[PDB]
């Protein structure tokens, strides 16, 4: 699949949820 | 506009002179300062009527 992204507008947060790789590619970005 | 009339003739000279002059001024200001608080990731409100 695709990692699931979780955006706070209240405190500005980004919450990425998946696979340690996918996880890995959404922090490097 | 100057004329010429063959049949008759003025006397003397006449000068019949006109004056007018004018000045003015004007200034307008408006000023506004205005505050709201508010928070960080604050939403609008739907109400509309």
């Amino acid at each position: 699949q695709q990692a699931t992204l979780i955006a706070d507008k209240r405190t500005n947060s980004l919450i990425v949820r998946g696979t340690p790789e996918q996880v890995a590619q959404v922090a490097e970005l | 506009a100057a004329t010429f009339n063959p049949t008759q003739s003025f006397l003397g000279f006449n000068i019949f002179p006109t004056l007018t002059a004018l000045e003015t001024q004007g200034l307008t200001r408006r000023v506004y300062d205005g505050n709201v608080t508010m928070q960080s990731g604050q939403r609008s409100l739907s109400a509309t009527g």
